[PDB]
RNA sequence: UUCCCGAGCCAGGACGUGGAUACUGUACGGUAACGUAAGUGAACUCCUCGACGCAGGCAGGUGCUCCGGGAAGCGUUGUCUUUGCUUUUUAACAGCCACCCUGGAAUCAGUUUAGCUGGAGAUAGGGUUAGCUGGCUGGUAGAGCACCUUGGAAGGUGUCCGGUGCGCUCCUGACUGCCCUUGAAAAGAGGAGGGAAAGUUGUUAUUUACACCCCUGGCCGUACCAAUAACCGCAUCAGGUCUCCAAGGUUAGUAGCCUCUGGUCGAUAGAAUAAGGUAGAUAAGGGAAGUCGGCAAAAUAGAUCCGUAACUUCGGGAAAAGGAUUGGCUCUGAGGGCUGGAACAGCUAACUCAGAACUGGAGCGGACAAGGGGAAUCCGACUGUUUAAUUAAAACAAAGC
RNA sequence: GUGGUAGUAGCAAAUAUUCAAAUGAGAACUUUGAAGACUGAAGUGGAGAAGGGUUCCAUGUGAACAGCAAUUGGACAUGGG
C-alpha cells in the first residue's frame, strides 16, 4: 500500500507549522535522504554525513557537496568554467 | 594455581629447593587425589587416579624435603 | 515469504509440492521436444548422408 | 531477593565504575569491578582493526611478549597488509616510471 | 527395573512398650499409594517385616515417602512429641527420641 | 577488599642456574590471513590505544525469578495431601577449547525482524583471527552450608542431576535511523619506518616479562549518622537535600491492591459518644428550579468486536458520536523444536488467539484501577516560558516575514 | 522582675496494639517470649557523597533534657575504638 495521498516523508511533522512551510521541507528533504551516485567507484550508495559533507559507503571515500544535496548546480558551473579558462590559457 | 600433567615435570618441581611443603589430598567417590607443591610463586598439583600408583609415588618424594599435610 | 503468502509452516509445504510437481510433468513434455528435435536432425542426416 | 553495594570508592554509574554480578563460595551475590571494554586496534588509513593482536587496556601491552603486540611482516604492528600491498606497488611503479623518464631524458 | 529395599527399626520405641510394630506393616501395606492408587499393592511393592524392624521394597519411589508415611502414623497415635525419625543411612531409617 | 589463614597480581631494581639466538654478523614455519617458550634496535618521524552523541529494535551472556527428579531436616494431619517449606554454593588468578586461499557467478544469487552484500570477485569448499560476564581442569573443599551422634567442646555423613522464557536486571555485539545539534583534552602504555651501536665459538652479549629464583613498596583519609531524632530549616520541626542494588501474586505495567527477606509498632494515655467542627459514606419523588457561575460531588472509565459527522493546512478531527459482549466449569481447533533417509516414523515444549456446550438470584474490567459527552463565540497558531510566599493568562518566547 | 488571662488554649496526620514473666523504690511506655498489625523493594531495607564531628562501643547514674512517664537514651559521667 501507499498509505498516505500526498505528504509523503513529512508525515513526521504531523499536522503543524503550516502547509507551504511543510511543502519547502519536503523537496529538499526528499534530496538529503537520498543516495547518489558516487564519482569514485560508480555505486549509487553515497549518503550525507553532515551538512556539506557526504560519504560512499561502498567506497569509503569522503568527499565535500553541497547542504542538501551531492552537486550544487552553482558548483556544477564552476567546474565547467574553469575547466574552460585553463584551456584557453593553455 | 598451576598444574603439573606428567611424571618428569612433578620430580623436577618436589627437589627444586624453595619448595616448602607437599600438602596430600584424598577423597572418595573411587580414591581420587591430589598432590600440591607449595614452591614460592606458584602452587603446583598433579592429579593421580590410581592409588596403587599414587601409594608409590609418595616413596619417589625425597625425605630432606620437609613437610606433609593429609586431610584423614 | 517475506512477503506475506504463507501464514503456516504447512502451507509453505503445501506450496512447495504443489510447484514442483508441475515441473515434473513439465520435465516429461520438455524431454521428449529435446528427442524429436533431435530425431528431427537424426533422421534428416541419416538421409543427407545417403544423398552423396 | 538477595541486593548489593558498591564495593570500591566509586558509588555512581560512570564508564570507570563498571560491575558484574558473581556469585561466591559463601552462596553470597557481591559485585566486581570489571573495568571499560578495550577497543581493539584500528589502525590506519583504513581504520580496520588488525587480525592477530588483542583487545588490552594499553597498559597491559606491556605485559604481554613482543610477539604478540604485532604480526611479523613490514608495519606490521600498524598496518591492515592489504593497505601494505597498495604502499609497494606504489613505490614499486613510481621508482619504475620516475626510472624510465631518466633513461629518456640522456637524449 | 531394579529394587530397592528400605528399612525402618522401631527398636527403641518397642522394648519401652509404646509402639506396636505389628500395625505400622499393616499401616503401610493400607496406605501406600501406587500409581495414585491405595491398596493396590502388587510386585512393585512388597512389605513385610521381622517385627524387631520392618522393611519395604520397590521399583521410581521415595526415600521421603516412607518418612511421611511414619510420621503420618505417630500422630494417629499421640506419639509425635515422644519419637522422630532419623536417617540412619541411606536404605534406613531410625526412631528416635527428644531430649 | 586495611587484622588473620589461603590464593594471586602490579610498579621499581635486581643477583643466580638453564634454555634460546648470533659469532664475514639477531630465530624459524605457513601459498596466504598469521603463527610458536624465547626471537637486539640509538637519533629522528609517523601511527594506534587512552578517546568518547542520542534513539530504535534484534541476537548472545552475568545475576535474579521460575519448573521437575534425587538426598537431608522441618511443618500439617478430626478429614484428605507419593504432600508444603528451607539447604543443595564455587571467588580473583592461571592453562586448554572481519580476513586469506581455491574458484569465477543472469534462468541473478546469498541474506536480516528491519537493509543490505557481490567481477573494486558473490554462493560454496577449506583455513586464519577477534570475544563476554561461554565450557572443562587447576584455585577447591581442607572452606561455606544443611543435618546427625558421644562427651560435659570430640567425631561423622550429605553438598547430586537436569530443564524453561517476547520474563526482570545490567553488560556486550553487529546493525538501522536522527541532526542548519556530528557528540573533550593531556598524562601514560605500545606498534611501525629508520639502521646508530655492539658481538670473532666463551668468563664473551642480546634476553631484567624466555622459564624459574631474589629484594623493596613512603605520606594522608578509613569510627558512626546520611535523616518523620545525628545535615539545613532557632527544635528530637508532617518541610527540604545528589547516587547505587531492587523479590512473589494479580496486571500491559517499577500503576493500584495483598504478601516473603530486611525493618518497625517511635507518634501521652483511660472513660463517655452532646451541640458545633474535620475528613468519609448514603439518600424516596423531582433533576440546576441552587448559584455571580454546575463551584463541590455524581455520572463515564479496562479489553474485544462493530461503527464514526461537520470541518480540514488532507497530516488530522477520533478513544468523535453511537452499540453489543466479558464469570465459572467441560471440551474442540490453529500456531513449534530435535532425531534416523511420495513425504512419512519416533521423542517433545511454550502462553497466545478463535469457537461450542453447560451452569448461576441476568452476575462477571464483580475489590483495585479507570475519558463525561456534544453544538458555537472570543484570544493565542502549536510544544515551550513566567510574577520563589495572593496574578499561569489573552502576557514572554517561538518558526516564518 | 511579677501578675490576671489559666490549671485555660491545648498535647487529635503517618491504620495498633495486647498478654505474661524478668529487672526495679516505682512499669500503659525497659528487656525477653507468645499473639496481632504496618512498611510492601522508585521500601520506614542494605551501602556511599555533601553537611555533621565522636553522636560509634561498653559499663555506670543524683539532678536537668527527651512538651505524659521512663528502670530507657543521639542526655549525663568514666573508659575504649
Amino acid at each position: 500500500a501507499k498509505r498516505t495521498k500526498k505528504v509523503g516523508v513529512v508525515g513526521k511533522y504531523g499536522t503543524r507549522y503550516g502547509a507551504s512551510l511543510r511543502k519547502q521541507v519536503k523537496k529538499i528533504e526528499l534530496q538529503q535522504h537520498a543516495k547518489y551516485s558516487c564519482p569514485f567507484c560508480g555505486k549509487m550508495a553515497t549518503k550525507r554525513q553532515a551538512v556539506g559533507i557526504w560519504k560512499c559507503r561502498g567506497c569509503s571515500k569522503v568527499m565535500t557537496g553541497g547542504a542538501w544535496t551531492l552537486q550544487t548546480a552553482a558548483a556544477a558551473t564552476v567546474r565547467s568554467t574553469v575547466a574552460r579558462l585553463r584551456k584557453q590559457a593553455g | 594455581a598451576k598444574e603439573i600433567r606428567d611424571l618428569r615435570k612433578f620430580l623436577l618441581t618436589a627437589r627444586r629447593p624453595d619448595a616448602k611443603r607437599v600438602t596430600i589430598v584424598r577423597q572418595h567417590k573411587s580414591t581420587v587425589t591430589k598432590f600440591k607443591i607449595r614452591c614460592s610463586r606458584y602452587l603446583y598439583t598433579f592429579v593421580v587416579e590410581d592409588r596403587e600408583k599414587a601409594q608409590k609415588l609418595e616413596g619417589s618424594l625425597p625425605p630432606s624435603l620437609e613437610k606433609v599435610s593429609i586431610p584423614g | 515469504c517475506k512477503g506475506n503468502q504463507f501464514k503456516n509452516k504447512r502451507v509453505l509445504i503445501e506450496a512447495i509440492h504443489n510447484e514442483k510437481n508441475l515441473k515434473l510433468k513439465e520435465k516429461a513434455l520438455q524431454e521428449q521436444l529435446e528427442a524429436r528435435k533431435s530425431k528431427a536432425a537424426a533422421q534428416k542426416e541419416k538421409r543427407r548422408m545417403k544423398e552423396l | 531477593a538477595p541486593r548489593l553495594v558498591y564495593r570500591r570508592h566509586n558509588h555512581y554509574a560512570t564508564g570507570s565504575n563498571r560491575v558484574r554480578r558473581v556469585r561466591t563460595p559463601g552462596a553470597k551475590v557481591v559485585f566486581h569491578n570489571v573495568g571499560k571494554q578495550p577497543s581493539r586496534p584500528k589502525c590506519g588509513n583504513c581504520h580496520r582493526a588488525l587480525p592477530g593482536i588483542p583487545a588490552v587496556a594499553p597498559h597491559r601491552l606491556r605485559l604481554l611478549k613482543k610477539r604478540e603486540r604485532t604480526v611479523h611482516r613490514a608495519y606490521g604492528g600498524s598496518r591492515c597488509h592489504a593497505c601494505v600491498r597498495e604502499r609497494i606497488v606504489r613505490a614499486f611503479l613510481v621508482e619504475e616510471q620516475k626510472c624510465v623518464k631518466q633513461v629518456l631524458q640522456v637524449k | 527395573p531394579v529394587k530397592v529395599k528400605f528399612t525402618v527399626d522401631c527398636q527403641k520405641p518397642v522394648d519401652d512398650n509404646i509402639i506396636e510394630a505389628k500395625g505400622l506393616e499393616r499401616f503401610l501395606q493400607t496406605h501406600i499409594k501406587v500409581d495414585g492408587k491405595c491398596n493396590n499393592l502388587g510386585d512393585r511393592v512388597q512389605v513385610s517385616r521381622e517385627k524387631a524392624k520392618v522393611f519395604v521394597t520397590a521399583e521410581p519411589f521415595s526415600k521421603r515417602y516412607i518418612k511421611y508415611l511414619t510420621k503420618k502414623y505417630l500422630k494417629k497415635q499421640m506419639l509425635r512429641d515422644f519419637m522422630r525419625v532419623v536417617s540412619s543411612r541411606d536404605t534406613v531409617y531410625e526412631l528416635r527420641y527428644f531430649q
